[PDB]
């Protein structure tokens, strides 16, 4: 189509201007468009924010009844994923909209679980996975490919926190498979490293820098690499020089904090976690700082505090690391696998 | 902590 045979020669003979060329492209296609909604899709999947973002409001004031909805749907996601409304909110603009596309009806069921993975609120993501069929769209192959791609992902996610890590990585090479966008590619392999960060080291550490590699250059998907392999380093007690002592993000003052236990360093390590206490932060977060106290103080009550919010945040897989903290300190394992399962 | 991202 149009679009596809533009994108896919930009890409082969011009890889390394593909967003200027593509930028320039997609803004002079007309609203009413095939191309045009296909074009949405292309700078949403991208991360291509600032293009995504001209394209709504362009699509929103459209008189093709199909871009109109596109605009409005996807209106909703960049508000959501910028953080100008709640998933609440935006689940409320969906059920009122009425769509009457497959397309931006497959779209309404992801756009809440990308809020839902960022906040560590993983509880209500699987369910509404399985209100998708692709075979549903038939106008669009453009778009069944990037949702195919897009359904992938969040597959491996949701099964990387139910710990049915094989299940993560098939889904994460199949979407690897599926696709060459960027970020497709980088949050594969990032939550393939995620899926070996108990399991086996080295194999965290090759798809964590695989993708580092694909996300050089993009600081926002570079930072995710950053912080995991910070992390996986932290809980192997290895050189860690991927810390970042100049944020204030608590997921980066947990680094520093992990490093200072790894380095014996435990009163620094005490004030600086206390004082993120009173810090605004999701339950998945707070399962992290109490696991940090627990290696600090050794006090089981910790520990347990750490379970409570993993078991909150419903995580299966990090809820492991206090469990095993509690195996060693002799509490009985049969309990521990229950709280795990 | 972990990050994730999809």
């Amino acid at each position: 189509s149009e679009f596809n045979s533009i994108v896919n020669i930009v890409k082969t003979h011009y890889p390394d201007q593909e967003y200027e060329l593509m930028e320039n492209y997609c803004l002079l296609l007309d609203p009413n468009t095939k191309a045009a909604r296909s074009a949405l899709e292309y700078a949403d999947a991208n991360s291509f924010n600032t293009l995504t973002d001209k394209l709504v409001e362009k699509m929103s004031i459209a008189s093709n009844l199909k871009s109109k909805e596109y605009g409005k749907i996807y209106e909703i996601h960049r508000k959501l994923s910028r953080g100008e409304i709640d998933v609440l909110e935006a689940s409320k603009n969906i059920g009122k909209y009425r769509i009457k596309t497959d397309e931006m009806n497959i779209f309404s069921k992801m756009i809440p679980m990308y809020d839902y993975l960022s906040k560590g609120n993983f509880s209500p993501m699987k369910s509404l996975l399985k209100q998708i069929d692709l075979n549903d769209i038939k106008e669009n192959n453009y778009l069944k490919k990037s949702f195919e791609t897009r359904i992938y992902v969040l597959l491996s996610n949701i099964y990387l926190n139910e710990n049915e890590l094989e299940l993560s990585r098939k889904y994460a090479e199949k979407a690897i498979k599926s696709t060459d966008t960027k970020r497709f590619l980088v949050f594969s392999y990032l939550t393939i490293g995620t899926s070996y960060i108990f399991s086996d080291y080295a194999l965290s550490k090759q798809n964590y820098l695989s993708g580092y590699e694909i996300a050089k250059g993009n600081s926002v998907f570079e930072e995710f690499f950053k912080r995991n392999l910070s992390f996986l380093n932290n809980f192997w007690n290895k050189e860690n020089p991927w810390i970042n002592y100049d944020s204030n993000a608590v997921t980066d003052v947990q680094e520093v904090i992990f490093e200072l236990i790894n380095q014996k360093k435990l009163e620094r390590a005490l004030t600086l976690l206390k004082s993120l206490e009173r810090k605004k932060q999701n339950e998945n977060d707070l399962g992290f700082h109490y696991y940090l106290e627990g290696l600090i103080t050794n006090d089981k009550e910790a520990f347990y505090k750490s379970v409570e919010y993993f078991k909150l945040s419903q995580d299966k897989l990090f809820i492991k690391m206090p469990l095993i903290k509690l195996e060693s300190l002799g509490e009985n394992p049969r309990l521990l696998k229950i709280i795990s399962m | 902590g972990i990050v994730r991202g999809a």
